[PDB]
């Protein structure tokens, strides 16, 4: 409906109520970090081998070289 | 005829990427400036024209969202008046009409 | 006006179709009367898919 | 042994252009004898097209036929070099079926501008190893592999929805823009090469990449004026740039274009590299398109032009009237012109050794005096063309260095305009048409 | 920098107020009383009362018309359209003569159409529909409004919609944490992308996240929207929306020059009437300038007649350097300045002088002082005495290959040695001419 | 300050033929003065025109340059007014890229016969009271619903249709929008919306400038006059949907059956009285540019029943009819000339060109002393009438930028000094006669 | 899910199993092609034809609308060394314009005329390009032959 006291819509009971409310996800404060201890750097992708977190091949070298 | 064509992904990244002069013109450079990545490229080229249809049915949808950014901020250049960015090319929808 | 409209063609052929003699060749031509893929049968008919 | 696309034609004897650092010619070098007025001139224009500074520049290159007015401009094209726009077309190439003389002029003008642009990218370039998903929305992960890296990404849900759209699979090589989110395949890697046996229409085989998978870089683009202008001309423009298939751009766009490059170099975002516009025999232009060359050599990012034109006082294409190179008076001092001179002897002696060495020929001295002569009796190409017949009239003799027997033999074989004509006459009226 | 061209230094007319003009000011030198007819014209162009009465610029090459012509541009400035052509440019493949010339006519006259955008932006935090706990009769829930939260990097904010919205934010394939616009003229909502603060929830995702928009969630303001009268006659001969056949048919098929009615001109000046007459449009008659009009021909120049009579037309100026040339289209012909003798009564003509060798010196020192360059005395008292030998065009364009020269031989202004080596090295017109004419066979 | 877009131009002065009603010519009236037999003439078949019933008549004006025979043409273009369909034509208007001559002058003429046709229909006009609209939980799709429409007086309730349900929803439709109905077309129209219910309400669903609520009966009549041209029943004939081509030009040489099916079907609606005929003018001016192909369509086009009242004119002596070797009066075939009617013009004298230049000076807005205009009318004289027309707007700009009231003598010999005459430059193009190109 | 398809094929000289690309797959389906059709394969190519069901199905049905062919005569599998001739100008054209695309099977390709077209200089220099990539890694080789220009 439109009218004099605004719009409505309406559902009669058995329709889905379909309007589904949605609401903000909560993420943490840092975004991952590379995992060689001395790397200030975002996680570009993660290792196949070892599985640790990484963001370059200059890290991919230095996990690898001492697991 | 196909196998060796320019428009083939491999040849594209190739041209694109690849180059040895610090300075190289090379073909394709405008796919960076408008929203067409290599394969899409290909396939617009190869597909024929149902492959045109539908990479103009989506270019409409991309319009109203780049006149949007086109039109409604100035944050001056995007590292200290340096680098252009995806679509900086397509300039048909600064006209007023 | 919703009455300019009145002209018409005098005649109105079918549109040609080519007759072949093998059943390979048949499939290739009805399935260019059905419109040769649905993809390009909604895409003319309702807009795209 | 191997043949490539490009072998010895006219011009490719010249290696650019040679000059010093005063701008003054060498005798002989680069490929390139004498003339030494007409190299300081075109040296002075390279030096005016390197610095950039003005617009709508234009040299009129003018001589007796023969006498290097394209080697000159073949020359000075090399010695630009690339990374600078070079369009180079014969006058007659403008008249197009589909779009005015004026067009087919603005566009071999737009083409000759490159604007430079950085762009900022990561892009991912490896072999996929394997893909994983499962249902709880969807969740995944998948494995790219280069030659230096084993690695994992643990992709979204429109990544999972686009990969099983291309139906990408382990052994395949694929490209992502980052920041783009698009996947681009570039084929199989060779070590898959035989796990079927019918392989499909659009395969092909590529080798596992290198170095890091992820390569983070800014990047140089040159692009030339043109290409902006046609792919806002319409909603697909670029397939145009190809197809050739577009003409009569609305002028509505040109200047829009205009505002925006002349924006972007304000906003320090690009940079604008002057090329230039080549009209080899540009005399046979029509008068109406030598009236538009009055304006378009005064836009503030015109080209430089060049014209080659052969021509003494003559009619003016589409007209009665007479002028000097067949070009306008309205037009020939808009232009500045540099004049060659017919060789000397000994200068056509180091063109013709010139030309050997490229063709890779040798010749007695005897030979050489004998071919200057012929040379000289007649126009200069003429003696350039009889060089590999000698050769090849040598091979067949079961020679190595060609002699002047060759020499003559090769001149009884193939004539000259001025013998042709001459036995033309004996029996004139055997051939059609006066 | 910006690069430097033919006409860079032409500022303006550099009249007195009292509409005499001096002798060298604004970027100009000379031409006295064909500037200070120019000054008419440009008060006739700024009273807009006036359509189709034209002029033409008439003289020898080199003289200074096109650059008067361009000068009168630079006094109007930006905010009136000059729309510049060679006669030329009629020769269309697409279109016939006279239509290029009826679209330029048409390219001459601007609206200034002034509107107000107002649009609701922002990463969508939550929707929230919001229900009356009493529904209507017989139906199990009701829905008065939708809350959807908007933020930006000012704030964020709660908006409340009607619920036909949740409709479109299921068209939409929307999601929290979306970045969204909503147009509060007309009510349609659009979704750009996730928002850039999401963008390490994966390592990849098949999206270019958008960064959060800047300023309130409600955006406001003013535009001065300017359109030629050309502009309307193409958007309303071949429309862009795509949400039909005609229209994508239209559109993948190659883009056309159309021979546009003289009724759709009709029905468009039938409604910019109708926002003229509520304030709502500007109107700013415009310059038509034609370089070279000899090069029309006599289809076009008789088409000309009618439109330069017609009211609607904007100002026109033509320029032309001929004799008593035959006109273009016409066997033999011959009429003044190239013009049919018809044409050339419906037009004013302003006569354009040769310079003398001082007035040439001083174009040579207001060009060099604006290519960038230094030049000695001695350097200046040779080029004016070139210019006078040989043409203006040649000896004005010698400063730039001297510069050249100098520098190149380590000097940073151009000495009389240097204007003389570059004399040697490239040939005027008048002397490439006279070896022409001595090795008359070889050509 | 405020300027619409049609300005003064040439022409825009001249308001009629200045005629009694006993058909002879004002000596100055409607903005013509002098020039008595040609606008005789042309009152004579200006009455013709309005008269209607005869079919392909056609009349050449003729005579020196600068004489007012366009002037003539207009004058009997305002006289005629906007009802009846006058076509101007310069005669290289039909040289197209697009089409052949003999297409573009059927058009020209097509253009010039005017079908007009009174629609009438019932609207409703109201105020948006309420809406509900009904729609299944999923099902085939029959929706259904009601709408309430009110007006200062009356309201009412309507039970809405489907294909009213999509037409509506289509147009965001709303409660206090005011809305324009056609119960005939099944076509809405929104003319704004009403002060009051827009305060029930939300972040902002439109932003206009609101509109007074409807008054009087919520349903009443409207009535339109079409006037359609034969051009454009043909072209919208021609592809169905084909309507935008009556804009952009671009539907080229139309095929004869729909011609020969629209002459029909137009005398049908005639005999029905469904439509009204208007026959009206093509004006093509300068016709000397078309070629003896073209001329010789007309020989045999200008005999149709659908043919307009056609006028050329020309300004031509004995000269070559384009195209061809041929000698000929007017540049025009005798193949042609015998069929139509020649309007001869006449030069002017003192009176004629000091009345001119008088009535073209009120038009503009000017002041001038009769010293100015006596010197002025002289040069009218030594010259073309149209360079003394071009000094008027001149000399009041300098009389302007010296801050005059009125314009002097000396004004118009400061303009004449300015600005040269065709004679003048001319003259000039003897000294510098080495200078300029291609003598 | 498919990673290949496995067919086998019959001859009256033997049998072979092939490991089929899902792109010839999905060509044998686009050839509604079944088990007991006899089937043409070009494995360097990907083209696949059906010369007919296979004669020892022709009592199936005693009157159906297929055309029926007698088991293969030839081997299963066959090779050949073929040397393909390909002008620079066929290069020009084919890539030039996007391609029809379509195989006969669609209808598109019914609506936009095929005509002639000025192919750009730019396009060129591209299959110069390419070629040089190619005779470098010695999968072509060229023959700059003749052009012979009569009136
Ligand atoms: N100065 C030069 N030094 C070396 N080769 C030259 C020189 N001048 C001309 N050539 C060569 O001589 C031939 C004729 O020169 P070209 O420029 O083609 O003549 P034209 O001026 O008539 O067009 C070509 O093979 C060219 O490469
Ligand atoms: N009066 C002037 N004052 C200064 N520079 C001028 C003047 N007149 C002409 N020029 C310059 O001389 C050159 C030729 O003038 P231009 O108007 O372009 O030639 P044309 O009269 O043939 O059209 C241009 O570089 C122009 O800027
Ligand atoms: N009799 C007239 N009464 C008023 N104005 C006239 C008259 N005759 C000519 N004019 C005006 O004088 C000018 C010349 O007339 P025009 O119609 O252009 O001449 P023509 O078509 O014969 O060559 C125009 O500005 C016109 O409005
Ligand atoms: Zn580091």
């Amino acid at each position: 409906c439109s009218g004099a006291q605004g719009s409505t819509l309406s559902f009669p009971p058995g329709v889905p109520a379909p309007t589904a409310v949605s609401q903000r996800p909560s993420p943490s404060g840092p975004p991952p970090r590379c995992s060689v201890p001395g790397c200030p750097h975002p996680r570009r992708y993660a290792c196949s081998r070892t599985g640790q977190a990484l963001c370059s091949l200059q890290c991919y070298r230095i996990n690898l070289q001492m697991r | 005829l196909r196998v060796l064509s320019p428009f083939a992904p491999d040849y594209i990244q190739r041209s694109l990427f690849h180059r040895k002069g610090i300075n190289e013109e090379s073909c394709f450079s405008f796919l960076r400036f408008i929203d067409i990545s290599p394969a899409e490229m290909a396939n617009l080229m190869l597909q024929g024209l149902l492959a045109r249809w539908l990479a103009l049915f989506l270019s409409l949808k991309a319009s109203y969202r780049l006149h949007q950014l086109r039109s409604w901020g100035a944050p001056e250049g995007e590292s200290h008046q340096r680098y252009l960015r995806n679509k900086d090319f397509l300039l048909g929808v600064n006209f007023p009409l | 006006p919703s009455f300019l409209c009145v002209a018409s063609p005098r005649v109105t052929a079918v549109p040609l179709d080519s007759y072949c003699n093998d059943r390979s060749a048949e499939y290739e031509r009805r399935v260019l009367k059905e419109g040769g893929s649905l993809a390009a049968k909604q895409c003319l008919l309702n807009g795209a898919p | 042994d191997v043949t490539r696309i490009e072998r010895i034609g006219a011009h490719s004897h010249i290696r650019g252009l040679g000059l010093d650092d005063a701008l003054e010619p060498r005798q002989a070098s680069q490929g390139m004898v004498g003339q030494l007025a007409a190299r300081r001139a075109a040296g002075v224009v390279l030096e005016m097209i390197r610095e950039g500074k003005i617009a709508g520049r234009a040299v009129l290159i003018a001589g007796q036929p023969g006498t290097g007015k394209t080697a000159i401009a073949m020359g000075m094209a090399q010695a630009l070099g690339p990374d600078t726009p070079f369009t180079a077309i014969a006058g007659s190439e403008i008249f197009s079926l589909e779009m005015s003389k004026t067009e087919a002029l603005t566009q071999a003008f737009r083409r000759s501008i490159g604007v430079r642009i950085k762009e900022e990218t990561e892009i991912i370039e490896g072999e996929v190893v394997e893909i994983q998903i499962d249902r709880p929305s969807k969740v995944g992960k998948l494995t790219l592999k280069t030659t230096e890296m084993e690695t994992i990404y643990d992709l979204g849900t429109k990544m999972i929805e686009s990969l099983t759209k291309d139906k990408v699979q382990a052994g395949d090589v694929i490209t992502i823009d980052k920041a783009t989110g698009k996947i681009s395949k570039l084929g199989r890697s060779f070590t898959r090469a035989r796990d079927y046996d019918a392989m499909g229409s659009q395969t092909k085989f590529v080798q596992c990449p290198d170095g890091e998978l992820q390569k983070r870089k800014e990047v140089v683009h040159t692009v030339s004026l043109h290409e902006i202008d046609v792919i806002n001309s319409r909603t697909q423009g670029f397939l145009a740039l190809f197809s050739g298939d577009t003409g009569e751009i609305k002028s509505e766009v040109r200047e829009q274009i205009n505002a925006k490059v002349a924006e972007w170099r304000e906003e320090g975002k690009a940079e604008i590299i002057p090329g230039v516009l080549f009209i080899d025999e540009v005399h046979m232009l029509d008068i109406e398109s030598f009236s538009f060359l009055n304006r378009a050599l005064e836009s503030d990012m015109a080209p430089v032009l060049i014209m080659a034109t052969n021509r003494g006082i003559t009619r003016i294409r589409g007209t009665s009237y007479q002028s000097p190179h067949g070009i306008p008076i309205d037009l020939l001092d808009r232009l500045l012109i540099v004049s060659t001179t017919p060789y000397s002897e000994k200068d056509t002696k180091q063109i013709l050794r010139i030309r050997c060495e490229e063709e890779d020929v040798e010749m007695s001295e005897d030979a050489y005096t004998v071919l200057t002569r012929i040379g000289l009796e007649t126009s200069l190409r003429y003696a350039i063309q009889l060089i590999t017949a000698a050769s090849l009239v040598c091979r067949k003799r079961k020679g190595t260095e060609v002699q002047v027997d060759d020499i003559k033999r090769v001149y009884s074989l193939f004539l000259d305009e001025s013998r042709s004509t001459q036995y033309m006459k004996e029996y004139q009226d055997a051939f059609l048409f006066n | 920098t910006q690069r430097i061209a033919s006409h860079s230094h032409v500022k303006g007319l550099g009249l007195d107020e009292s509409g005499l003009a001096k002798q060298a000011a604004s970027g100009l030198v000379g031409q006295e009383n064909a500037r200070e007819a120019c000054g008419v014209i440009v008060e006739l162009i700024k009273s807009k009362k006036m359509a189709g009465r034209a002029v033409l610029l008439a003289g020898p090459p080199g003289t200074g018309k096109t650059a008067l012509a361009l000068a009168i541009a630079q006094e109007l400035g930006s905010k009136v359209p000059f729309c510049p052509m060679v006669g030329s440019e009629v020769y269309s493949t697409e279109i016939k003569k006279t239509e290029v010339l009826m679209e330029n006519f048409r390219r001459a006259i601007g609206l200034r159409i002034k509107e107000t955008k107002e649009v609701y932006e922002g990463e969508v935090t939550e929707l929230t529909p919001c229900e009356t706990e009493n529904p209507m009769g017989g139906y199990g829930k009701t829905i008065s409004h939708v809350i959807i939260g908007l933020k930006t990097a000012k704030g964020t904010k709660q908006l409340k919609l009607d619920p036909s919205i949740f409709e479109s934010l299921q068209k939409e394939r929307v999601e929290a944490g979306d970045v969204i616009y909503i147009e509060a003229n007309s009510g349609a909502v659009k979704r750009q992308g996730r928002c850039d603060t999401y963008a390490t929830e994966f390592d990849l995702e098949a999206e270019e996240y958008v960064p959060l928009p800047k300023g309130d969630v409600h955006k406001k303001k003013e535009i001065i929207q300017d359109v030629t009268l050309h502009d309307l006659d193409v958007a309303n001969a071949r429309p862009q929306g795509g949400q039909d056949i005609l229209s994508m048919m239209g559109q993948l098929m190659k883009p056309k020059k159309t021979e546009i009615t003289d009724k759709l001109r009709g029905e468009i000046n039938k409604v910019v009437n109708k926002y003229i007459d509520q304030g709502i449009a500007e109107l700013v008659p415009g310059v038509l300038f034609v370089d070279e009009v000899h090069m029309l021909d006599i289809e076009c120049f008789t088409y000309l007649h009618r439109a330069l009579e017609s009211s609607i037309a904007p100002i026109v100026i033509f320029a032309s350097n001929r004799g008593n040339c035959v006109i273009r289209g016409t066997e033999d012909i011959t009429s003044p300045h190239g013009i049919p003798l018809d044409l050339l009564d419906r037009v004013m003509i302003i006569r354009t002088m040769l310079y003398t060798p001082q007035e040439m010196k001083q174009i040579i020192k207001i060009r060099a002082q604006t290519e960038g360059i230094n030049i000695s005395e001695e350097a200046l008292n040779h080029l004016g005495e070139i210019g006078t030998k040989t043409t203006l065009r040649y000896s004005v364009q010698l400063l730039t290959p001297a510069n050249l020269l100098a520098k190149i031989n380590g000097k940073d202004s151009i000495e009389k040695e240097h204007v003389e080596e570059i004399s040697e090295l490239f040939y005027d017109a008048k002397s490439s001419a006279k070896i022409l004419a001595d090795q008359q066979d070889k050509y």
